[PDB]
């Protein structure tokens, strides 16, 4: 009932259209948590387009 | 205000007479709690065990009453719980128990007293500061 | 973990070997007046 | 009236970046 | 005495929050750093004008010369920190500015805390606080070692008052 | 109906004698005797239903039953309170000096 | 053979109950004359759930795994305690004393810090009927008590507390007290919690059994700030009995 | 007593009570002035008047102490409550209203009769709206102030 | 929104670190 | 001409923008590691169990902070002094909780800013200097490693070493004040002489110069364009300076050594924190400041409060206050 | 947090408006030389 | 029926609803949406539904 679409969300639909899912704190948008993303969650997207 | 008399004078025992100690030995008494009791009793409090004070009146609880030098003088020598049911020299400083408290091996008996009387006589000094703690100081 | 463990003793091993080498290799005579 | 809080800033530098960026120009014009 | 006002002004007037103190604070640093920094570097880019290893005597206070590299000092400095002085006007310049707006910058606060005008609280932080007991910043942190030297000080300190705090009034922590 | 339960229980005997069943041990320390032996036994054999009671405790020499007749006066109890005898607080309550 | 202190320190090897070899299959008999004692009980974690809050109607929590912050600092030891034998010939463990408790936090997906305090305080744990033997079959349950998190001297980051502290907000000296009371006014929780010691390994010669278990109790409240959560506990445990 | 002179023996309009940075009206703070409750009179078990302490300007927050007409401690809300004497539960402290809104009321439980008690030290007690300006609780300075530090 | 602008202004003395190093006015002999 | 000596070269080059050196070598890394992770942990990292009892401290902007109270957090009392790297936790969840973060960012900055003063020699030898620029600078780092690392070492533990941050700065030193009386203490009274006397000395000389330069310029220009970049001539005339300063106080007291006037304006403030740092380093093993409590007494054995009294009636409210539910025994022996 | 909604104008002016000052003045001295 | 079905099945989470100045999430307008209150049948009088 609160997907990212009700909250404003814009990038993290194109992160999750291509594969990102989980959050270094392991949650995932499908709602299982407990994942581990490795490097390549949403977090460490955003770190990589930084550096 | 001074060291008069009044103050100098302190119960001798239970049966209610007293005696008056010079200033020589106050000064005297205070000189030897510094060297054999401070450590742990240093203001009239216990540092290792707080719940117990050398005020007058947690003194005059104890049983064998300490509230006198005969009492305090004894407590040196034979030192109990303050319900006097057991005898605790093996941990406190005492006569008894000066081989393995050496500081007490050089203490005579008018020390004693000299530690007695300087025990009665700083609260009338220092009032709630004595055996009060960190509050008072 | 110890990959991460691996990787750190690597790298300081590294650079602490360049800077015993580095000094090792003539310093005083890298200064501008008397090279010996 | 409960308008927008942010209504304020967005006014205010909506004014102020286009503006201080047409005076920057115009004074260094001056000065040439 | 004074190190009692010290000691007055945190746990009244939470002083060292106060951003007029904080610029005083760097103004004295930032003037005995600019002190050490402008005597050591002058006196390690001296110029070699004398034979002895006493640099002291090879000045003559008549002498027209600069006594030490404005140049190496520039270059040295510019490559160790990356940014030097170049000019020695500015330089002696400066040295007079900071630590004498640091200390009007504090005088000012001064003036305020003369009408308790305080920069003692957050607001925000003591909403949350109040509301979340489980909020802990070194903010709130200091504010209770405030609370301790007003309580544990103030009979002694201010005497006409009569403030008597019985033992179950003062704020303590457990066991001290 | 949020209320503070030590502050509650100041309002009743507990505040104003010791209560056998909630009082930390060093207020044993106000009357002659009763430190640290009987003291002891007192806070081990809690609760109490009657300051009476207490004069059951097994193994009371007769010179401690006396003495704890001397006292019964300076005794109330209360209902327990989880907040005073949890922790081990009736043995050390953090308070010294 | 056995480890000296040197042997262990550092190694996290104190936090480990002690283990039975697998060969351990046999049988404690119990004499319903005699009298026993639980020498040692040893409950070592290994897992934290926690219950989530399912938000919709009719959906109810999911238990989740957790994450440990607090290191190897969990195991209870040294319990012991009477083991009776009842009219029925159940056994019943009373526990007297040990190191009955650990605070532990684990963390959530999302961050949240979860406190809790991991006890068997006060354990009663009774068997089934008709032991007679102690078995790799043989289940313990019982119930304990959960005491407060936080005891009643401690002070929150603006001083409050039950048995010490502020009872307001006084940096707010004006505000409105109705809306802080449930942070103003600490209470001293008690509840209490559920455990299951499932035995499997059995030494008949020297008393000691081994096993698994399964508890459930509740987290922190913060002294009434705010809801606890569920906590499920898996582990391993060690028992010593003797003849007392 | 007018409402007016009451409001004035009340430290919240005092102009040393403020802060560099809370800023707006003073009403933002300790809120809107709506009435005078009354005068709060504290009495013990035994029928003595008791008088709060009032806070001093120097401090930001103040306990609660009670005393007698000749200065005497009978009565404040403990910190450590292990040892405490002076309880409002020990001492059967009650408060009585005269004047103002509570005129004639009587209040005995204790943490009612503390919560006044912690209004007390401000002087005069008052009713605030606070909603209004959601005011935050915090006291505020006045134009004497603010005009006093920026002329200075 | 706090946050941000904290961190932004931390960002903008670091890029202006940048600028006062490698292109600061240089000092040229006389 | 060799791949090594190429290097060499380049490491050594007097022609780097920024000069590198050997020092460099390992300076450049360890304070990289420190400020990122610093930088990280300041805007992000979660609360920090500080005192060891599961009583976490938010440090962070994104968890309530602003920059005034923002920092990032001692490491557990319960680690003590024990070494906790990101390899020696379970998760970076628990790293994270126990203050890892602190004890990475301090030790790189130790090691990189003691190749910093390092490095301060290195450029001194390559450009033919005299070598004590880096003398200077071991005051502010003995400093540092005072209350970053030495007076932990001494109390136990680097929890009570000093936050990295404002307000945390602020908490150290209120309870370094009651645990150890540090005003008291004869040597932060020197550093003090030495901050204060620095501060002094530094705006007397800056305005004595300012004072004596030379007129090279108009009124409609800054007089600072009067002095151009490596001029062989003096651009003021301390000749001028030295005749007003001494007969402001008398002859023999001002300076017409420059040499010795700028050696002056180097030693004080240099060594009145040398002293500080000293003091911090000192009390680190509790040789604390001087105790006049109940020193005067009258006739009969009243004591008189003095001001020393005074300081220690706050003292006990910042003792009897701090971590306050962190003690269970009477005395806070560290 | 709860904090002052007009602290984000109050500090975006404070650094704009006294920053567009400088830059202007020293832009214009650019272009004289 | 699931909640998520039910939820698409509301003219709120039509994208040709909003505003071009009424800014934000979703969440702004409506609210959260926090349950399903269920399936709505109107009948009148005479036991006849209506839609
Ligand atoms: C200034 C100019 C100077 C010029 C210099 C030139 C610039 C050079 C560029 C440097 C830029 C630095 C960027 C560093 C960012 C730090 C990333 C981080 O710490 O990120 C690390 C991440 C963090 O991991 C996740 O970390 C999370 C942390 O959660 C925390 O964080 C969350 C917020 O994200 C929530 O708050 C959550 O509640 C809280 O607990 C969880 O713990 C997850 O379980 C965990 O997976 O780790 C991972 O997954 C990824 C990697 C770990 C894989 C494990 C294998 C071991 C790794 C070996 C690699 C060593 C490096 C190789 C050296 C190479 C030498 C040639
Ligand atoms: C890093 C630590 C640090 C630093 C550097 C400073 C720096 C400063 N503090 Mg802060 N302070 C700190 C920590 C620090 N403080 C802490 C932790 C506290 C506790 C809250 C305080 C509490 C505090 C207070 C309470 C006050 C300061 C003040 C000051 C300023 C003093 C200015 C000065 O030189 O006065 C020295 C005095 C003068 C310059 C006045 C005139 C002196 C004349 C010329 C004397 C001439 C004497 C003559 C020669 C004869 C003497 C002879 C005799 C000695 C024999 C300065 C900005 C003061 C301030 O802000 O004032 C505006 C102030 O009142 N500070
Ligand atoms: C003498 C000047 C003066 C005085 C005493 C007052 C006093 C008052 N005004 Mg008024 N006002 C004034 C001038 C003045 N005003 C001017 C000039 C304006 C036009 C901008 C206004 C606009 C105005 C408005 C819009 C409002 C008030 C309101 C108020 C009240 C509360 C103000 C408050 O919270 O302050 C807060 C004060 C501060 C936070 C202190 C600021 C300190 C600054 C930041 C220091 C800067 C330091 C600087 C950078 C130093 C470094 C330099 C160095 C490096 C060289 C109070 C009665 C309010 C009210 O209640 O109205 C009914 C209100 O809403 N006033
Ligand atoms: C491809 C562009 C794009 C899109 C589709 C979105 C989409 C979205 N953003 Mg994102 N965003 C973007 C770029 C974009 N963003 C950029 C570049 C930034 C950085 C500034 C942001 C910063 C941002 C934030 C901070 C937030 C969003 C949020 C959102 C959501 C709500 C948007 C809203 O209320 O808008 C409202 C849109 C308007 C009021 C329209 C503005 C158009 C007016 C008419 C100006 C144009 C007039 C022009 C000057 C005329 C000149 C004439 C002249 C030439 C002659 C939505 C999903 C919000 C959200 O929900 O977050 C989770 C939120 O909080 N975005
Ligand atoms: C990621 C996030 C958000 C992190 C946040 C981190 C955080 C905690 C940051 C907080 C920052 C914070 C708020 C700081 C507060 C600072 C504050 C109080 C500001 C003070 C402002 C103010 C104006 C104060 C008034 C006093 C004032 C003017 C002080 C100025 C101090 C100052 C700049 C002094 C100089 C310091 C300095 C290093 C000088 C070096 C000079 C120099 C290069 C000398 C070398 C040199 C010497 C020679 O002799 C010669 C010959 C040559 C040639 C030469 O070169
Ligand atoms: C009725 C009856 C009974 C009453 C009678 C009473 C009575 C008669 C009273 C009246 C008394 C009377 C008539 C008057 C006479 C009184 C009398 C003369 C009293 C003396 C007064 C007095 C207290 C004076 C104050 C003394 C004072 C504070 C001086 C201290 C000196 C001092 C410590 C100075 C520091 C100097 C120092 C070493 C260096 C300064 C720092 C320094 C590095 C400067 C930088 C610098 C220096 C240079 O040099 C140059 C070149 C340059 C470039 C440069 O950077
Ligand atoms: C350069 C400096 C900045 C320039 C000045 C600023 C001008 C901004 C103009 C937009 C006005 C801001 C809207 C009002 C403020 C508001 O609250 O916004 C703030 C809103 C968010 O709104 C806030 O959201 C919050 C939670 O995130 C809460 O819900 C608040 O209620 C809500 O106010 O953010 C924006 O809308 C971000 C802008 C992204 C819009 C991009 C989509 C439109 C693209 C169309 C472009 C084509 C036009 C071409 C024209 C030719
Ligand atoms: C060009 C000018 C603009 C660029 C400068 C940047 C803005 C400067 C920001 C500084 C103002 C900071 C005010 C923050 C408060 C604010 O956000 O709340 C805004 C506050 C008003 O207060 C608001 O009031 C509301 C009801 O009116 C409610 O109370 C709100 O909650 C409250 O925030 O603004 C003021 O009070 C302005 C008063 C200005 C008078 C102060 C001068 C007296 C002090 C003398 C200072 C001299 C010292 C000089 C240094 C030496
Ligand atoms: C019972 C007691 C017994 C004694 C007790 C023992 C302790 C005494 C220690 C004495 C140590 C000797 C120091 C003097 C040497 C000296 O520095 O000369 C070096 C130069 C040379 O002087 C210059 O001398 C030059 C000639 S020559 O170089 O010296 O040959 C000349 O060129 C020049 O003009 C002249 O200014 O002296 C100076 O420039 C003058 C200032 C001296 C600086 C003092 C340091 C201050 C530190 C205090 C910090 C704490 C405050 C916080
Ligand atoms: C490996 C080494 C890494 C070192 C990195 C350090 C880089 C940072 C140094 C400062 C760069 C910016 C200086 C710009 C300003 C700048 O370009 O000044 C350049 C200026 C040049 O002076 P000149 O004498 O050439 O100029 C005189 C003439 O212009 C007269 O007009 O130097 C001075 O003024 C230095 C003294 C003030 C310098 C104080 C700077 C230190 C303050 C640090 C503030 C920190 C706040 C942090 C908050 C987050
Ligand atoms: C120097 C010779 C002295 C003297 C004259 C006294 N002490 Fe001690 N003291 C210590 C402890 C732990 C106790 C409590 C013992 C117990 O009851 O369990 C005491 C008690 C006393 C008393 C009785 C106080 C009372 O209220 O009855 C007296 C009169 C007394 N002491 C005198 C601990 C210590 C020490 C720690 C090593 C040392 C040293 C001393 N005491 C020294 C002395
Ligand atoms: O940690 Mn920080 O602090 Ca140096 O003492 Mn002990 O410990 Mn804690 O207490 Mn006081
Ligand atoms: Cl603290
Ligand atoms: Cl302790
Ligand atoms: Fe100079």
């Amino acid at each position: 009932l609160n997907p990212m679409w009700r909250q404003g969300m814009f990038v993290l639909p194109f992160m999750a259209r291509l594969g990102v899912t989980g959050s270094w704190s392991g949650w995932s948008i499908t709602g299982e948590t407990g994942i581990d993303p490795g490097f390549w969650s949403f977090e460490g997207v955003a770190l990589a387009h930084i550096v | 205000a001074e060291l008069t008399p009044e103050v100098l004078t302190v119960p001798l025992n239970s049966e209610g007479k007293t005696i008056t100690l010079t200033e020589k030995q106050y000064l005297e008494g205070k000189r030897l709690f510094q060297y054999a009791c401070a450590s742990c009793h240093v203001g009239g409090i216990t540092k290792t065990n707080p719940s117990l004070d050398l005020r007058t009146e947690t003194l005059a609880l104890a049983t064998p009453p300490r509230d006198n030098i005969e009492g305090l003088v004894d407590y040196m020598k034979n030192p109990t719980t303050y319900d006097g049911e057991q005898e605790i020299a093996e941990v406190h400083p005492s006569l008894r128990s000066a081989d393995i408290f050496p500081k007490m091996r050089n203490l005579t008996e008018k020390d004693l007293v000299a530690i007695a009387g300087h025990i009665l006589v700083e609260p009338k000094i220092l009032g709630d500061k004595w055996g009060g703690g960190k509050v008072y100081y | 973990m110890e990959t991460l463990k691996i990787t750190v003793y690597i790298v300081v091993t590294f650079f602490v070997l360049l800077f015993v080498f580095g000094f090792l290799s003539g310093d005083p005579a890298r200064n501008p007046k008397r090279k010996d | 009236m409960e308008v927008n809080q942010l209504g304020l800033i967005a006014t205010a530098l909506f004014v102020l970046v286009p503006s201080v960026f047409l005076i920057i120009l115009y004074v260094q014009t001056e000065s040439q | 005495a004074i190190f009692r006002f010290l000691l007055f002004f945190q746990g009244f007037h939470n002083w060292t929050l106060n951003p007029f103190h904080m610029m005083g604070v760097a103004g004295v640093l930032g003037g005995a750093l600019l002190c050490a920094i402008h005597g050591a570097t002058v006196e390690n880019t001296l110029f070699q004008d004398g034979e002895g290893a006493s640099t002291f005597r090879a000045f003559n206070p008549t002498q027209a010369e600069e006594t030490y590299s404005m140049v190496t000092a520039n270059r040295f400095w510019s490559q160790i920190f990356g940014i030097a002085f170049s000019n020695k006007r500015w330089l002696h310049f400066f040295m007079l500015f900071v630590p004498v707006t640091g200390l009007w910058m504090s005088a000012i606060g001064v003036v305020g805390l003369a009408l308790n005008l305080r920069s003692y609280d957050f607001i925000s932080q003591e909403i949350r606080a109040a509301e979340d007991p489980e909020f802990e910043t070194f903010y709130t942190k200091n504010l209770l070692l405030n609370e301790g030297i007003r309580a544990w000080m103030a009979p002694q300190d201010q005497p006409h008052e009569n403030f008597v705090f019985p033992e179950e009034v003062l704020p303590r922590g457990n066991a001290l | 109906e949020l209320v503070n339960v030590v502050d509650e229980k100041l309002g009743t005997a507990y505040g104003e004698k010791i209560d056998l069943n909630n009082t930390n041990i060093a207020a044993f320390i106000q009357y002659r005797g009763l430190y640290p032996t009987l003291a002891k036994l007192i806070v081990k054999n809690a609760p109490y239903e009657s300051v009476e009671d207490v004069l059951n405790i097994p193994g009371l020499t007769e010179r401690q039953k006396q003495i704890l007749r001397e006292n019964l006066e300076h005794f109330t109890v209360t209902e327990v309170e989880t907040a005073l005898v949890e922790g081990g607080d009736r043995y050390n309550n953090g308070l010294y000096k | 053979q056995t480890l000296t202190y040197d042997d262990i320190v550092g190694t996290g090897l104190a936090n480990k109950c002690p283990t039975l070899d697998d060969t351990a299959r046999g049988a404690y008999p119990i004499d319903s004359s005699q009298t026993y004692r639980i020498a040692r009980l040893c409950l070592q974690p290994t897992t934290f759930l926690v219950k989530e809050e399912p938000k919709n109607k009719r959906q109810e929590a999911e238990f989740v795994p957790t994450k440990l912050v607090t290191r190897e600092t969990t195991s209870l030891d040294q319990i012991q305690g009477e083991l009776k034998v009842n009219s029925d010939g159940s056994l019943t463990f009373v526990e007297e004393d040990g190191i009955d408790f650990q605070p532990v936090t684990v963390q959530m997906a999302g961050g949240e810090r979860i406190p809790l305090l991991f006890t068997v305080k006060n354990l009663v744990a009774s068997t089934q009927p008709n032991v007679t033997s102690i078995t790799t079959s043989t289940d313990f349950k019982g119930e304990f008590n959960v005491p407060s998190y936080r005891t009643a001297n401690f002070l929150d980051p603006k001083g409050r507390g039950l048995a010490s502290g502020y009872d307001s907000a006084i940096a707010l000296p004006q505000a409105k007290e109705e809306e802080l009371a449930r942070a103003n006014v600490k209470r001293f929780s008690l509840t209490k919690g559920q455990i299951s010691l499932n035995v499997a390994k059995v030494d008949g010669r020297t008393g000691e059994i081994a096993g698994t278990f399964e508890s459930e109790q509740l987290s922190d409240d913060d002294m009434g700030a705010h809801e606890p959560h569920e906590v499920k506990i898996q582990g391993v445990f060690y028992a010593s009995i003797e003849p007392a | 007593i007018p409402e007016k002179l009451a409001f004035y023996d009340y430290i919240g309009n005092n102009p040393a009570k403020g802060g560099l940075f809370r800023t707006g009206p003073m009403n933002k703070g300790d809120g809107i002035a709506q009435a005078w409750k009354g005068h709060a009179v504290f009495r013990n078990k035994e029928g003595e008047e008791l008088f709060v302490r009032r806070m001093p300007a120097f401090f930001e927050s103040f306990p609660v102490i009670l005393t007698d007409k000749n200065g005497v401690v009978k009565a404040d809300i403990p910190f450590r409550r292990a040892e405490s004497k002076y309880s409002f539960e020990q001492q059967g402290v009650t408060v009585s209203f005269y004047g103002g809104e509570l005129n004639g009321q009587t209040f005995t439980d204790p943490p009612t009769v503390k919560s006044y008690a912690r209004k007390a030290i401000f002087g005069e007690i008052f009713e605030f709206d606070t909603e209004t300006l959601n005011s935050d609780g915090i006291f505020r300075t006045s134009p004497r102030g603010w005009f006093t530090f920026a002329h200075a | 929104m706090e946050t941000i602008t904290y961190v932004f202004i931390f960002a903008c003395i670091i890029a202006l670190f940048f600028f006062a190093i490698f292109f600061r006015e240089p000092p040229r002999i006389t | 001409a060799n791949l090594w000596e190429r290097f060499c070269n380049w490491v050594t080059s007097t022609d780097n923008r920024l000069y590198v050196g050997w020092f460099g070598v390992i300076m450049i890394p360890t304070l990289l590691a420190a400020t990122i992770c610093f930088v990280i942990a300041f805007i992000a990292a979660p609360p920090v169990d500080i005192d060891g009892i599961r009583e976490p401290v938010s440090g962070s902007l994104l968890y309530g902070n602003n920059i005034i109270t923002g920092a990032v957090v001692p490491s557990s009392n319960a680690i003590g002094l024990h070494f906790y790297p990101i390899w020696e936790a379970a998760s970076l969840d628990e790293w994270l909780y126990n203050g890892g973060p602190y004890q990475l960012i301090i030790f790189h900055f130790l090691l990189g800013a003691s190749c910093y003063m390092g490095r301060q020699w290195e450029l001194s030898y390559r450009l033919g200097m005299r070598p004590w620029i880096c003398v200077a600078y071991s005051a502010p780092l003995a400093s540092a490693f005072a209350v970053f690392l030495i007076y932990p070492i001494g109390q136990g533990s680097f929890s009570d070493g000093m936050p990295l941050g404002i307000s945390g700065t602020f908490n150290f030193m209120i309870v370094f004040q009651a645990e150890h009386n540090i005003l008291m203490h004869p040597f932060h009274q020197l550093g003090v002489a030495g901050v204060f006397g620095g501060a002094l000395f530094c705006a007397m000389h800056g305005s004595l110069v300012t004072s004596s330069l030379i007129r090279e310029t108009t009124e409609t220009e800054s007089a600072n364009y009067g002095y151009k970049f490596g001029q062989e001539e003096e651009t003021y005339n301390i000749v001028a300076a030295h005749g007003y300063f001494g007969r402001l106080i008398f002859q023999y007291a001002s300076f017409n050594n420059s040499r010795s006037l700028h050696f002056f304006l180097a030693a004080w403030p240099v060594v009145g924190v040398w002293f500080t740092a000293l003091g911090i380093s000192t009390m680190a093993f509790n040789l604390n400041g001087f105790n006049f409590n109940h020193s005067v007494i009258d006739a009969k054995g009243n004591v008189i409060n003095t001001w020393a009294d005074i300081i220690n009636r706050a003292n006990l409210g910042m003792e009897v206050m701090h971590e306050r539910n962190a003690h269970n025994f009477p005395l806070d022996l560290a």
